[PDB]
RNA sequence: ACCCUUGGUCAGGUUGAAGGUUAGGUAACACUAACUGGAGGACCGAAUCGGUAAGCGUUGAAAAGCUUUCGAAUGAACUG
RNA sequence: AGGGUUAGUCGGGGCCUAAGGAUAAGCCGAAUGGCGAUCCGAUGGAAGAACCGGUUAAUAUUCCGGUACUGAUAC
RNA sequence: GGCUCCCAA
RNA sequence: CCGGUGCUGGUAAAAGCCCCAGUAAACGGCG
RNA sequence: ACUAUAGCUUUACAUUGUAUUGGAUACUAACUCGCGGCGAGGACAGUGUAUGGUGGGUAGUUU
């Protein structure tokens, strides 16, 4: 759910947050967060390679088990938490073996049901299985891209895909972007969509928000000096030309994926 | 107003002190020039 | 130390020259790469930093004289 | 490259024999899984007196 | 200038969002009144940060200041 | 020119790690070198632990008179 | 000191 | 408004280019 | 504007092999990637040399 902030004053006018109406702790578990350090867009060598990054709230990373490796042991969900790394709310799982883990929180899962991971776990939402096990027409989320290597693909709040027919090693999957391509069916997958589907109605209100998320202003290429962008200047205001970034390169519909990439052999449609 | 030099002993030392110039290939360079020079002051570590 | 462990083979220095006869500096590099090879001689797997000179040379006099050579030669280190 | 055979492969025989082969096969199959070794003129010349002594 | 890590500071007053409780009200939610609550790049205003307007200074007390006036002052704040 | 700064308990250091820095195994590279997980690195975390009174020209929770406490060490 | 509320956690 | 300009599609020992199509909350025009 | 050039892109040779039916298909052993040998690709890709396009992104200049 969101809540729409009355407005007693102009930057709360526009403002719409989150309910947090599915959050059932407050408290992450002690063992499983760290201290996370900034960067503000600066690599290794110091350099700003990112702009428009820097300062934000504080933060503590969360550990998600995105690969799901402990086949047959079931676990109790407990809490459902707040993550500020990701749009999505993450879940605690307490193992039968006594091991705890932090899953991508799935729209409907509640607090008190029972999870699995493997061949042999029931097609239930929040279940992990490889993809051959999945009756075709299944709503998942969190696809692995190879086998062992961990939930790469459908992980965004809201987001799902489908699986929308199996090809014997292969299956089809169409995916949030509409791309249809086809993935190993040893690789896994969980079953159902990634919950807090509301975090696309939020809005801002104001600047400050959007520093505390720890963004930094942009600037429009026009308002520059010829030497800084090469879309600036002239004498008032001008449109800047062909639309480019600093080094030229256009930025209307100039494809950009390298056009000898193995990986489109996989891909059936195409749609960004 | 406040002027360009604002002193730490810490920063002066970090920066300009004979370790700091031993580290660096071009350091010793500085280093090897001032004594041929001649300098009594070889480094920042020198004054007090 | 990119250079070839057979032949020495490290790159030159040469010239970009246009119909103009304008002339920029440019590097020559070496057609280096890293291969395995099953030595038989010692039974085991070696990995060499090669070019394809050193390779044409390793098919031709066997890899074990190979390496003897390029020791001899003071190549191989 | 030229190769003598240690084993007899299909499409390329008589074991024991002297055949000339393309650099790849023969660097990267043969002599690692076995079948014949690099001719070299020491080969050569001990296949030739085995060949010789079994006349 | 921007960023990173770790610390610190912000007299006093005002307004009165969400939420809650109590009465009425509904098939039930809604909805009305009182009390409570204490939000906000909210208000007035010291410290502080900035520098609007005028006067003065222009071999100046100062290689950019002073006096009065004026903006912000829980934040996209200031500061070690 | 002479004199003047006195600590088991105050402050720091000795211990720990942050940003960052230097490195190991390795990676990269005409050279000089550039990277790269243990060590260094407080502005943070631990420190093992008091006050009262008096006194100098110039020191004091440090000197003195009481009152206490803390850490190691030989029975 | 704790308590309450909040999200930027 | 797709005419112009951009952008997207279908020689050494094939790209391109052509041609056709598309694109204006692309640059641009609205005698 | 003239002339170059980083980058991007095309093809040939090298790295680079085997079989079937040439022009494609298939294979695994070069090579690439993933999980801790197994899996996924595969003679492609990437890289070197050559070559044609493009290239105010950068440079030297003229006017
Ligand atoms: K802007
Ligand atoms: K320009
Ligand atoms: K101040
Ligand atoms: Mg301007
Ligand atoms: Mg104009
Ligand atoms: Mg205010
Ligand atoms: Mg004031
Ligand atoms: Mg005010
Ligand atoms: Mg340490
Ligand atoms: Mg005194
Ligand atoms: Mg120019
Ligand atoms: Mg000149």
């Amino acid at each position: 759910g969101i809540r729409k902030l009355k407005p007693t004053t102009p930057g709360q006018r526009h403002k719409v947050i989150g309910a947090f109406d599915k959050i059932t702790a407050s408290t992450p578990e002690k063992s499983l967060v760290v201290g996370k350090k900034k960067t503000g867009g600066r690599n290794n060598t110091g350099k700003m390679t990112m702009r428009y990054i820097g300062g934000g709230h504080k933060q503590k990373y969360r550990f998600i088990d995105f690969k799901r490796t402990k086949d047959g042991i079931p676990a109790t969900v407990k809490t459902i938490e707040y993550d500020p790394n990701r749009s999505s709310r993450i879940a605690l799982l307490y193992y039968a073996d006594g091991a705890k883990a932090y899953i991508i929180a799935p729209d409907g899962l509640e607090v008190g049901h029972t999870v699995m991971s493997g061949s042999e776990a029931a097609p239930e939402v929040g279940n992990a299985l490889p993809l051959a096990n999945i009756p075709v027409g299944t709503i998942i989320h969190n696809i692995e891209l190879r086998p062992g290597q961990g939930a790469k693909m459908v992980r965004s709040a809201g987001s799902f895909a489908q699986l929308t027919s199996r090809e014997g090693t292969y299956v089809v999957i169409k995916m949030p972007s509409g791309e249809v391509r086809r993935i190993l069916s040893t690789c896994k997958a969980t079953i159902g969509s990634v919950g807090n589907s509301d975090h696309a109605l939020e809005k801002s209100g104001k600047a400050g928000r959007s520093r505390w998320l720890g963004r930094r202003p942009h600037n429009r290429g026009v308002v520059m000096n010829p030497v800084d962008h090469p879309m600036g200047g002239g004498e008032g205001r001008q449109s800047g030309g062909h639309p480019r970034s600093r080094k030229g390169l256009y930025a209307k519909g100039l494809k950009t994926r390298a056009p000898k990439k193995h990986s489109s052999k996989y891909i059936i449609e195409r749609r960004k | 107003m406040k002027r360009t030099y604002q002193p730490s002993n810490r920063k002066r030392l970090n920066k300009h002190g004979f370790r700091s110039r031993m580290a660096t290939a071009n350091g010793r360079r500085v280093l090897a020039a001032r004594r041929a020079k001649g300098r009594a002051k070889l480094t920042v570590s020198d004054e007090f | 130390s990119k250079i070839c462990q057979i032949t020495g083979k490290k790159a030159m220095v040469g010239n970009n020259v246009s119909h103009s006869k304008r002339r920029t500096k440019r590097v020559f590099d070496v057609n280096l790469f890293r291969k395995k090879f099953y030595w038989v001689e010692q039974d085991c797997w070696v990995v060499l930093r090669i070019s394809a000179a050193g390779l044409r040379l390793i098919n031709k006099i066997g890899l074990d004289a190979a390496i003897k050579r390029a020791a001899e030669k003071g190549f191989l280190n | 490259m030229q190769v003598i055979l240690k084993e007899d492969v299909v499409n390329l025989g008589y074991k024991d024999d002297i055949v000339t082969v393309k650099d790849g096969y023969g660097r990267n199959f043969l002599i690692p899984q076995g079948k014949a070794v690099i001719a070299s003129e020491s080969a050569k010349k001990v296949l030739a007196e085995n060949l010789r002594q079994r006349a």
